RNA sequence: CGGCACCUUACGAGAAAUCAAAGUCUUUGGGUUCUGGGGGGAGUAUGGUCGCAAGGCUGAAACUUAAAGGAAUUGACGGAA
RNA sequence: GCCCAUUCGGGUCUUGUAAUUGGAAUGAGUACAAUGUAAAUACCUUAACGAGGAACAACUGGAGGGCAAGUCUGGUGCCAGCAGCCGCGGUAAUUCCAGCUCCAGUAGCGUAUAUUAAAGUUGUUGCAGUUAAAAAGCUCGUAGUUGAACUUUGGGUCUGGU
């Protein structure tokens, strides 16, 4: 077996074709090259959005572990486009509030789910221009109302 | 094998095999010494005497061992009519 | 409490056998465990891993533990030995003794000019289990032991001290990653050399000269 | 608009951080030449690595022919000088295992240490810091210094400060003063 | 000499069933075409094109998910023997 | 470590712990000066003051595995939460929330997204296609890619080097 691809001292422009071929089978690629971060997900292929708390929404968790993971409906300033964004740690979904401005991130998986919240994307990290994290700590204080 | 002048290091310098040539190994579990005692005039096997032939493993799993044998005796001088050159 | 069967265990015994540097020569089958000890008193055993595995049974199932072990010192020798029982120190111990009796000699060579010590393989050589393909490429001095863990380990149990690897297929089922590396390892004395050309004389086996001595009275 | 003044991110993580038996003998390594932090002892490796590199390199191409002959001589002079490389070894591929001890031992640190001065390497860094040892007569306060061999006799406490025996100093003075008054 | 075909060891292979090719591959390169890149969403949406139609060829993404598979091992089970 | 170990013990020699205490520096701060400088700052240089746990105070993350390090104590009891993944939670939590310990890195360390490595999971080097995804149902066939062996081999005679 010669094995598929040409061996040929000339063959060098086919194998380039097949290879640029193959390429848009592989996911990530396809991504970089058609610009869906940039046409859709939520974010404009960005790491951050500052967003509008719509409204605070207890999302029920997938399985094995349940529970009620305190999620926020978030509306993104730049584009317009809706999204849930979990909160992490004790309580902290009281700190972020109702209608505050809130800067989320994404939750780790590039994209997709975050283990077991379902539907969810995002971590809130600054509500208003503070930090969760800090909050939660009481390391920093809230900038009152 | 041999450091700066001479010194041989690299110990256990194989045995490799009479037919083939191919190194017998330390776990060559197959591979074979056959001690061929040395003949003399009017019986006699001269006590202590042999031309030793080793056979590797693979040869003898093959089933291309006892001729290979028969060869290297005939080549040596142990026998005579038996192996030919050409078959 | 010594007492050996096997012809060359009584050799042993008796004090005719002086390194396992003969054995390998004749490749001597070793049986018994006790004669490596006795050759060789540096032997440092490590214990890779051990996989509780369990058959299923009408009721419950039968755990026992796969122990993989790793013996060598810094000569050129190394023994991989597995067992699966289920009291685990025992297991243990099944998995040192195989690996004594496994015990496989390793050509060491010279990364590139003689100089000094040699402490890298001679050629590249690579080995097989299941899916686990251990290429062993020599390196070059003071570079170390580039490799996966336990197979970093092995080396320095052999005595290599530098060396390249390329661990492909599934490495992560360690006892076969191991096994392939042992095989690279035993295939390095094997790939022949313009170093072993030269024709050798067949030496007579101490199981041949000393037969008087070895079998029973 | 001059031009990039030019950097490198010299000293280099290793390639897993949890080796444990690795993260020991880095622990020991600090331990017998007092290091601050683990980032000394990196440095030190890719100070080393970079060196191995280079005699691969050489390696790689036919000594007798000319850049492996020169560009490796003149590093193998730059490592005896150091102090680094014996005057046995002075054959590229005894470059190649180096090792970063040895490298470790050429310091500031631990020349003074070894020529005795401080008193336990710890006391002997923090001496240096503290505006002692003069390797000339030019106050180094720098531990991993890599002392010159050819100026390891010249390290001596400095011309100016206690120890070297010019002034007292602080403390001492304090003591005087409070003598002076009772 | 030729196509529609068993046994052992495999040193050759192979994840293994097995394979005299599915061998001469980390000791990696005889010459070529074609196809595949976690599972689903989906052979769908869309556009093309081909058709009398039914359908065909061509062929997405969003979104979703930690398994989907393969081979076998021991079990358990079967209105199998 | 031990001169000796009839029981001790001196402790002749070397190390670690105590809000003991004591002498010796220190520059981080400040500050005449002088340096710098276009003028200044700041640096380097100095006088003078400035360290003893109350400071002249190191944070960040983690402490089941992957993966270095707690089967510690309480608070909780499918909750609230952590958790990249595996997962932990249902009255015995080493995974949540606090103290102590402890680890890692250290004036840095975390998180997010990209991206490179790892990925021989894009493969020319270097993958797979009997069954795991993968051989067009089949043959024909232009481009392309490739394509059997054969023409000057061998010997001498000097002559430069390394
Ligand atoms: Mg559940
Ligand atoms: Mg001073
Ligand atoms: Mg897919
Ligand atoms: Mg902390
Ligand atoms: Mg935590
Ligand atoms: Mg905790
Ligand atoms: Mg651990
Ligand atoms: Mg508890
Ligand atoms: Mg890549
Ligand atoms: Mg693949
Ligand atoms: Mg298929
Ligand atoms: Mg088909
Ligand atoms: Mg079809
Ligand atoms: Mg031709």
């Amino acid at each position: 077996m010669g094995k598929g691809k040409p061996r040929g001292l000339n063959s060098a422009r086919k194998l380039r074709v097949h290879r640029r071929n193959n390429r848009w089978a592989e996911t990530t690629y396809k991504k970089r090259l058609l610009g869906t971060a940039f046409k859709s997900s939520p974010f404009g292929g960005s790491s951050h959005a500052k967003g509008i708390v719509l409204e605070k929404i207890g999302i029920e968790s997938k399985q094995p572990n349940s529970a009620i993971r305190k999620c926020v409906r978030v509306q993104l300033i730049k584009n317009g486009k809706k999204v849930t964004a979990f909160v992490p740690n004790d309580g902290c979904l009281n700190f972020v509030d109702e209608n505050d401005e809130v800067l989320l991130a994404g939750f780790g998986r590039k994209g997709k789910a975050k283990g077991d919240i379902p539907g969810v994307r995002f971590k809130v990290v600054k509500v208003s221009g503070v930090s969760l994290l800090a909050l939660w700590k009481e390391k920093k204080e809230k900038p009152r109302s | 094998m041999e450091n700066d002048k001479g010194q041989l290091v690299e110990l256990y310098v194989p045995r490799k095999c009479s037919a083939t040539n191919r190194i017998i190994k330390a776990k060559d579990h197959s591979s074979v010494q056959i001690n061929i005692a040395q003949v003399d005039e009017e019986g006699r096997a001269i006590p202590g005497e042999y031309v030793t032939y080793a056979l590797s493993g693979y040869i003898r799993a093959r089933g291309e061992a006892d001729d290979s044998l028969n060869r290297l005796a005939q080549q040596d001088g142990l026998l005579k009519n038996v192996w030919s050159y050409s078959r | 409490g010594w007492v050996p069967v096997t012809k060359l265990g009584r050799l042993v015994k008796a004090g005719k056998i002086s390194s396992i540097e003969e054995i390998f020569l004749h490749s001597l089958p070793v049986k018994e465990f006790q004669i490596i000890d006795q050759l060789l008193p540096n032997l440092k055993d490590e214990v890779m891993n051990i996989k509780p595995v369990q058959k299923q049974t009408r009721a419950g199932q039968r755990t026992r533990f796969k122990a993989v072990v790793v013996v060598g010192d810094s000569n050129g020798h190394v023994g991989l030995g597995i067992k699966t029982a289920k009291e685990v120190a025992g297991a243990i111990r099944a998995g040192i003794i195989i690996a004594k009796l496994s015990v496989i000699p390793i050509r060491r060579g010279y990364w590139g000019t003689n100089l000094g010590q040699p402490h890298s393989l001679a050629t590249k050589t690579s080995g097989k289990c299941g899916s686990v393909s251990v290429r062993l490429i020599p390196a070059p001095r003071g570079s170390g032991i580039v490799a996966s863990p336990a197979v970093k380990k092995l080396m320095q149990l052999a005595g290599v001290e530098d060396v390249y690897t390329s661990s492909t297929g599934s490495t992560r089922t360690l006892e076969n990653t191991l096994k392939a590396a042992f095989v690279a390892i035993g295939n390095t004395y094997g790939f022949l050399t313009p170093n072993l050309w030269e024709v050798q004389a067949l030496t007579p086996s101490p199981m041949d000269v000393y037969a008087d001595y070895a079998t029973a009275s | 608009p001059r031009a990039p003044r030019t950097y490198s991110k010299t000293y280099s993580t290793p390639k897993r951080p949890y080796e444990s038996a690795r993260l020991d003998a880095e622990l020991k390594l600090a331990g017998e030449y007092g290091l601050k932090n683990k980032r000394e002892i990196y440095r030190i490796s890719f100070q080393l690595s970079k060196i191995r590199r280079a005699a691969r390199d050489l390696l790689t191409r036919d000594e007798k022919d000319p850049k492996r002959l020169f560009e490796g001589n003149a590093l193998i002079r730059r490592l005896v000088r150091i102090g680094v490389l014996s005057e046995d070894k002075k054959k590229l591929d005894y470059v190649l295992a180096l090792k970063v001890e040895d490298f470790l031992e050429r310091r500031l640190q631990t020349q003074v240490y070894k020529l005795g001065l401080a008193k336990s390497v710890h006391h002997a860094r923090v001496l240096i810091s503290q505006r002692h040892i003069a390797v000339g007569k030019q106050i180094v306060n720098i531990p991993s210094f890599m002392v010159r061999l050819e100026s390891e006799k010249h390290i001596d406490f400095a011309r100016t400060s206690p120890f070297g025996g010019a002034r007292p100093g602080r403390v001492a003075r304090k003591r005087a003063a409070a003598a002076g008054g009772e």
